[PDB]
């Protein structure tokens, strides 16, 4: 399973 | 920016069997940028069943890529594999020996 | 033994031809389970393991919203980096991005990462107390300065401990069958002939599980590291791997020679004469 859950560089 | 060469391996996936089911490989990596061209040839010429796996890539972030195709191995018919990248200047061609 | 299950991301920008291309792989140990491809048809993350395939709608629509939720963040990360870096708008970029985690025999947490690229080099990694970064350039330290006041690693380092291992897990049962395998290098040699006073002497090791693996080719006992041909492990197409290696003979000198096989598969470490 992945990541969630947000980012952004 | 960053460039690599692919190297090229063709190879049957099971020991070729003349007149038995195959499948013939053509395993490019350690290449990048990921953009590249690869064809599988039987007698020069192009073969349109082609499949290839999904793009992925190593610890130093260069991809790599198998180009594969069901085939039956003959006595007679040649295969090979074309590569084209940015790298390379002109496509690069690698024919297959099933003996190594 | 020890498992890993790896997340692969790949963000390349073709300007004024479409939208960025994604394509996303996950890998438990060597073995592939699941794929997006933002040309791909279906426009879900799909399955490319039979042992992955009944899971749920469920689990592949919180799978096809996160790797959804990934496409629009790395469109973006790649205008970003275009200014960090000061180039045309014109030009193709990539963008790679590694993550996943480990466990050892326990099945426990062993150690997770986070690892990015751009353009083929280094960008920034989550060091491997998960709870700092390290990036590699100048542009680089400004995203490092985001995630800080972000609070980024507490959440990679949420997922690394938690959701990732733990799926990693509920996989290794589910595809026990695939994913607790161990199928041992079956060995053999060969011997062309380059002309007449030489001979090609070539080790074979095929349908092994995983892919490491070890081959080397020795003179009277003596390893000749730097006078074999080593190829790069090779995916045969069916979950198994390839790899040879090849010395050169002066015909005669057969019987000094022995290839070396090194496997997690095998019990004790093959040798090979020609003979």
């Amino acid at each position: 399973m992945i990541l969630g859950g947000v980012f952004x560089v | 920016m960053i460039q690599r060469t692919p190297k090229i391996q063709v190879y049957s996936r099971h020991p070729a069997e003349n007149g038995k089911s195959n499948f013939l490989n053509c395993y490019v990596s350690g290449f990048h940028p990921s953009d590249i061209e690869v064809d599988l040839l039987k007698n020069g010429e192009r073969i349109e069943k082609v499949e290839h796996s999904d793009l992925s890539f190593s610890k130093d972030w260069s991809f790599y890529l198998l180009y594969y195709t069901e085939f039956t191995p003959t006595e007679k018919d040649e295969y090979a594999c074309r590569v084209n990248h940015v790298t390379l200047s002109q496509p690069k061609i690698v024919k297959w020996d099933r003996d190594m | 033994g020890s498992h890993s299950m790896r997340y692969f991301f790949t963000s390349v920008s073709r300007p004024g031809r479409g939208e960025p291309r994604f394509i996303a792989v996950g890998y438990v140990d060597d073995t592939q389970f699941v794929r997006f491809d933002s040309d791909a048809a279906s426009q879900r993350m799909e399955p490319r393991a039979p042992w992955i395939e009944q899971e749920g709608p469920e689990y592949w629509d919180g799978e096809t919203r996160k790797v959804k939720a990934h496409s629009q963040t790395h469109r973006v990360d790649l205008g970003t980096l275009r200014g960090y870096y000061n180039q045309s708008e014109a030009g193709s970029h990539t963008v790679q991005r590694m993550y996943g985690c480990d466990v050892g025999s326990d099945w426990r947490f062993l150690r997770g990462y986070h690892q990015y690229a751009y353009d083929g080099k280094d960008y920034i990694a989550l060091k491997e107390d998960l709870r700092s970064w390290t990036a590699a350039d100048m542009a680089a330290q400004t995203t490092k300065h985001k995630w800080e006041a972000a609070h980024v690693a507490e959440q990679l380092r949420a997922y690394l401990e938690g959701t990732c291992v733990e799926w990693l897990r509920r996989y290794l049962e589910n595809g026990k069958e695939t994913l607790q395998r161990t199928d041992a290098p079956k060995t053999h040699m060969t011997h062309h002939a380059v002309s007449d006073h030489e001979a090609t002497l070539r080790c074979w090791a095929l349908s092994f599980y995983p892919a490491e693996i070890t081959l080397t080719w020795q003179r009277d006992g003596e390893d000749q590291t730097q006078d074999t041909e080593l190829v790069e492990t090779r995916p045969a197409g069916d979950g198994t791997f390839q790899k040879w290696a090849a010395v050169v003979v002066p015909s005669g000198q057969e019987q000094r020679y022995t290839c070396h096989v090194q496997h997690e598969g095998l019990p004790k470490p093959l040798t090979l004469r020609w003979e």
